[PDB]
């Protein structure tokens, strides 16, 4: 067609360069760093918890 | 160049007569010059000897048959763009707003094709809104048809006015409040008041734009109001990929235009009076509200049941479109429960156990449970004492009266209007709070320290110093 | 990936509007007369064939 | 071992059913049963620790 | 990439075309152009308009001929020039429309591959003859104990779906489709249905929605989807059931066994009442046009059970009725129901009052469903539905004095509605609903208290399966109860009931 014609010469003429790296970052955001909250919370921590537990647990009904 | 001749005005159906071989198209637009400004005419027919009939939309009085009129080619287009936010613009296109000529980006047609079937979301999505009682029982959802019902200025308005307040802190979108029908009086106040209340600054951010139809405007403009505003809200989720939010006034007035339209028309109206393209109309209105890759349309429209008959067409068609309907009721708002929302009424397809997860849905039906038993047991439970309470029975009683205030939260907007400082809850943060009333964790509390409040973590420190 | 496939439809748009312009062009020329004889010819070779 | 913890709680239970072996012992229970049912939604919660790159 | 596509597209419409004929348009608007010449058209022929939409001939007049615009009124215009597709209005069937969604056309609206086709064919057909037509035989299992018992259906076999808006009322019938995998995804090709699912007059988004479950569940593959979504226009509407049973029966005269759930046909009427008034033929009753009982019963009647001598053919038909304002009384319902074999009408009342399906069994008949059952299922089902129509007497008149014989009925009736209940997307095998279905008749949910009965449900499977998979896998295969199977499932129910 004239019409195939043109297109060929249109699409070798015009050529689309791919969008900049940061036009596609504004859409996607990159990369994610490991986790690392590191250390939780201590787990019964002493034998100072352990003392007064002792202690303050007799409470037993029959 | 196109010109015609109008060859007709019976009623505001105008038939014109178009020199040959540069014929209109079905839809397109033809404007006339006036003294009165234009008059723009949508071709709806071709009546051969290169003459057509089209329909009017703005008023045909005074018309002299034989005025050149000149063809814009096609729909109505309407300037869109982020200019139009907070500007008043009525259904031609133009501004109301009289700040003057709007800065036109692009204009778009009003006919705008339905989005395809290949670019439909595949799932759906749960829009946030900041409402409790609406994240809990009937959460919004993207893309969605969310129909309004209930009483009117009743706060109706103000619970639209919050919806926007919780719009921009939900994504920092954008609205549309479209109103097809719509009182000019009411018009005055909602603009005034909507100035006020901040989502317009007309120095400065407005996210909801306004597109007013007033009810004095031809049968035929007030059908086309509700395309118009679908378009600006399509640069919206198209051109800004924004998920925005659009309100429409009544859609029996939606209706009513556009039974008018068809009787104007000629054609044989289909039972109850309505078009016979009734099903058609409404299929394109609520077909262009989706969610597309891009962006998603939500659509809030206000649906006045006529006769309060929901055996009737009108209202018939609207539901099948729905998803869901949040039921405002007076009876609610008059226990003092703002949101005026009737949590029993309201009804969703967008609350699914599998949609929100299994452990809202569980406190969802539990909430739901415990209000539902409560309602009807204090119904005889009033008349007989509370001493006529089983142990399992005053358990529900407490646990449901403890939601009930507690569903009650005051609204940003109507921070100056209540008085009471806004609460707007996340929706993590909802689930939280039924989660904890339901384990009846910190009820134990006073009703009034429920009443009005945010949520359960907020009414800890609420709790205790209303108590103190 | 989501912006991928975006960005190939974009692509698409803007490239048919690049066609668009092209056929603005092409209509402008004497090609709009050379073609035409194109068209008579072949009418010519077609009306033949019936 | 959590099927050790919740044999010997219902144990614990039908022994505190006699004579009352629970007062505070319960609430340690209902701490150990907290994270324990944690933890089998924590061993589900769990999908691939890697990045497909294979199809993806 | 897109430029190779593009480059294809071009290459792809290179070379002109011999044109014979055309008219050109004189008067359009209200859907419906008038046009002239045109003299060779053949009535009911598809002309494709130099906008290039799609038509079919109406009114043949001596002097004019008036298309039917298949959607599309925008494009279309005065002085347009419509060439004669030389075709009656047909549609691509096929075997490879299998996981395609298609519009009314065939235009792959999923945009999943092009079209694979065997054939195409005309819209209107002929309905099997009374002397090629063989009764039904076999069943169609839904995985739904009380549809699979109580309201039995076979193969090719028409069989009304009535009920209230918006009750998920799609979800019915979608897990008809989805319990089809255990003959579809089952190898056996003389047990296989082929499924289409014809969603007419539906939100967009919503069919999405179903695509993308009916994916989910790995269905797509064993079935065909035709769609005539909201948004489409009312004529291609009209055409649209009428197209899909075309595709139907093109399986059907393979011989093989296939199902068409046309969802909702209440869309369709709609639609027919459009196109006729902007035909302004007489408005009918109801506003709905005096033709439209020709309309249901030429679609409807085109789906049989065929006899040994066409190959045994079936196309079982579920035309799903969309009652409005659930007026069970209403113009269309009434009409539909005389056409079709037996309704299931759902209950409103029963949906909110916690059954989600809940099937509503009184008004649920079935005319000739029993005789295509699984003889286990007439046998632990024996007068079941009966049973359950004294129950529907007992409920009426307990509110009363109560005889402790109308107790124990009461009692075993109320349990036994506790034991129908399902949820949506949970099918139940052949073989499983045959044992519980004997526990209750054998009066075992006397012995269950009504809150336990969910627990007894899903443990006596789970105990049959442990207990003995062998009598499970007997009752598979046999597909009867032998004296036997009666005695062993009267002691493995006793078994599980001890425990």
């Amino acid at each position: 067609n004239v019409i195939q014609d043109l297109y060929l010469r249109e699409l070798k003429d015009t050529k689309l360069a791919p969008s900049t790296l940061q036009d596609a970052e504004g859409n996607v955001k990159p990369w994610n760093p490991p986790q690392k909250p590191n250390l939780p919370e201590l787990e019964l921590q002493g034998p100072e918890a352990l003392k007064a537990y002792t202690e303050q647990n007799v409470e037993t009904a029959h | 160049p196109i010109t015609g001749k109008v060859t007709a005005v019976i009623g505001a159906i105008v038939d014109v007569h178009f020199e040959q071989s540069e014929l209109p198209a079905i839809l397109n637009a033809l404007e006339i010059k006036t003294p009165q400004g234009k008059l723009v005419l949508e071709v709806a027919q071709h009546l051969g000897e290169n003459t057509v009939r089209t329909i009017a939309m703005d008023g045909t009085e005074g018309l002299v048959r034989g005025e050149k009129v000149l063809d814009t080619g096609g729909p109505i287009s309407v300037p869109v763009g982020r200019e139009t936010l907070g500007r008043i613009i009525n259904v031609i296109g133009e501004p109301i707003d009289e700040r003057g000529p709007i800065k036109s980006k692009l204009r778009k047609p009003i006919h705008a094709d339905p989005p395809s079937f290949a670019e439909q979301s595949t799932s759906a999505e749960i829009l946030e809104t900041g409402i409790k009682v609406v994240d809990l029982l009937a959460p919004y959802a993207r893309g969605g048809k969310i129909g309004l019902f209930g009483g009117a200025g009743v706060g109706k308005t103000v619970f639209i006015q919050e919806l926007i307040n919780n719009i921009a802190k939900a994504h920092g979108g954008f609205s549309v409040f479209t109103g097809v029908g719509e009182r000019t009086r009411e018009g005055n106040d909602l603009y005034r008041e909507m100035k006020e209340t901040g989502v317009i600054n007309l120095e400065g951010e407005s996210k909801v734009a306004l597109v007013f139809g007033q009810m004095n405007e031809p049968p035929g403009a007030r059908a086309r109001v509700a395309l118009t505003g679908l378009t600006i809200a399509e640069y919206f989720r198209d051109e800004e990929g924004q998920d925005v939010l659009l309100f429409i006034d009544n859609i029996f007035r939606f209706t009513q235009a556009g039974s008018e339209v068809s009787a104007l028309l000629g054609r044989i109206p289909s039972a109850v009076g309505y078009q016979p393209t009734l099903a058609t109309d409404m299929g394109l209105l609520q077909e262009r509200i989706t969610t597309t890759k891009k962006g998603s349309v939500t659509s809030v429209q206000a649906v006045y049941v006529p006769a309060d008959d929901l055996t009737d067409p009108a209202p018939a068609t609207t539901f099948a479109h729905l998803d869901a309907t949040t039921v405002l009721s007076r009876g609610i708002s008059e226990l003092g429960i703002y949101p005026a929302v009737d949590p029993l009424d309201s009804k969703s397809r967008l609350l699914d156990a599998a949609v929100v997860g299994q452990e809202h849905y569980d406190v969802a039906s539990k909430v739901q449970e415990t209000l539902q038993t409560y309602k009807s047991l204090q119904d005889i439970i009033a008349i007989l004492g509370m001493d006529e309470l089983s142990e399992q029975d005053k358990l529900t009683v407490e646990r449901a009266r403890k939601i009930q205030r507690f569903l009650s939260q005051p609204f940003a907007v109507a921070e100056v209007f209540t008085g009471i400082p806004g609460k707007l809850v996340r929706l993590k943060d909802t689930v939280a709070s039924f989660k904890a009333v339901l384990e009846g964790k910190y009820d134990n509390i006073p009703e009034h320290a429920f009443y009005m409040v945010g949520g359960i973590e907020d009414v800890v420190a609420k709790a205790e110093k209303l108590a103190a | 990936v989501r912006y991928e496939a975006s960005l190939r439809q974009l692509e698409q748009r803007q490239l048919a509007k690049s066609v668009i312009s092209r056929v603005q062009s092409e209509l402008g020329n004497p090609k709009f007369q050379e073609k035409v004889l194109q068209q008579s010819i072949s009418e010519i070779e077609q009306l033949l064939s019936k | 071992a959590k099927s050790a913890a919740n044999k010997l709680d219902w144990a614990k239970v039908i022994s505190s059913l006699r004579i009352t072996g629970s007062t505070a012992t319960q609430l340690s229970s209902f701490k150990k049963r907290n994270d324990e049912a944690r933890r089998q939604l924590l061993e589900l919660q769990s999908q691939p620790t890697e990045v497909d790159f294979s199809h993806y | 990439e897109v430029s190779s596509i593009l480059e294809e597209r071009i290459k792809g419409v290179s070379d002109e075309a011999n044109l014979n004929e055309t008219g050109r348009v004189l008067a359009v608007g209200d859907g419906i152009a008038r046009v002239f010449g045109l003299n060779n058209i053949q009535a009911e022929e598809l002309v494709e308009f130099s906008s290039g939409v799609k038509g079919m001939a109406l009114n043949l007049e001596p002097g004019q001929v008036g298309i039917v615009l298949f959607g599309s009124d925008r494009l279309v215009k005065e002085g347009e020039l419509v060439k004669r597709t030389g075709n009656i209005v047909d549609v691509p069937v096929g075997p490879g429309l299998l996981g395609r969604v298609v519009d009314a056309l065939g235009n792959p609206i999923d945009g999943k591959g092009p079209i694979d086709a065997a054939g195409r064919s005309r819209a209107q057909v002929k309905a099997p003859g009374i002397l090629p037509r063989r009764s039904v035989h076999e069943p169609v299992q839904t995985g739904l104990k009380a549809v699979d018992a109580l309201v039995p259906i076979g193969r090719g076999q028409r069989e009304l779906i009535i009920g209230d808006r918006q009750t998920g009322k799609t979800a019915v019938a979608l897990d008809t489709i989805l319990n089809q995998k255990r003959w579809n995804n089952g190898s056996d090709e003389s047990k296989k249905l082929y499924c289409v699912y014809v969603a007419v007059g539906q939100k967009r988004s919503t069919v999405a929605q179903l695509v993308q479950t009916l994916e989910q569940h790995d269905a797509m593959k064993y079935s065909i989807i035709v769609a005539a979504t909201a948004s489409e226009a009312a004529p291609l509407q009209y055409l649209a059931p009428f197209t899909a049973a075309s595709i139907g029966e093109w399986f059907r005269d393979n011989g093989k066994h296939a199902l068409i759930v046309y969802d909702d046909l209440s869309k369709q009427a709609v639609a027919y009442r459009q196109l006729s008034l902007l035909l302004r033929r007489p408005p009918g009753r109801e506003a709905y046009p005096g033709d439209v009982f020709y309309l249901h019963s030429r679609l409807l009647e085109r789906a049989a059970k065929l006899s040994e001598k066409e190959g045994s053919g079936s196309l079982t038909a579920l035309p799903v009725i969309e009652t409005q304002g659930g007026d069970v009384s209403a113009y269309i319902p009434t009409n539909v129901i005389s056409i079709t074999d037996g309704q299931i009408f759902l209950e409103a009342e029963l949906f909110y009052k916690g059954i989600r399906p809940a099937i509503n069994v009184g008004l649920s008949v079935s005319r000739v469903g029993s005789a295509a059952q699984v003889k286990a299922l007439k046998q632990v089902a024996g007068s079941l539905k009966l049973f359950l129509a004294q129950y529907r007497e007992v409920a009426a008149f307990a509110q009363s004095d109560l005889d402790a014989s109308t107790k124990q009925t009461l009692v075993r009736g109320e349990r036994l509605t506790q034991l129908l209940k399902q949820n949506q997307y949970s099918p139940l095998a052949t073989e499983e609903q045959v044992p519980l279905i004997y526990a209750g008749v054998n009066g075992h949910l006397d012995g269950i208290e009504l809150s336990r009965i969910g627990e007894f449900e899903s443990s006596f499977l789970s105990y049959l399966k442990s207990n003995h998979n062998e009598l499970l896998t007997e009752i598979r295969e046999k597909g009867e109860l032998s004296k036997e199977l009666l005695a062993s499932l009267k002691s493995a129910t006793e078994s599980f009931v001890a425990t």
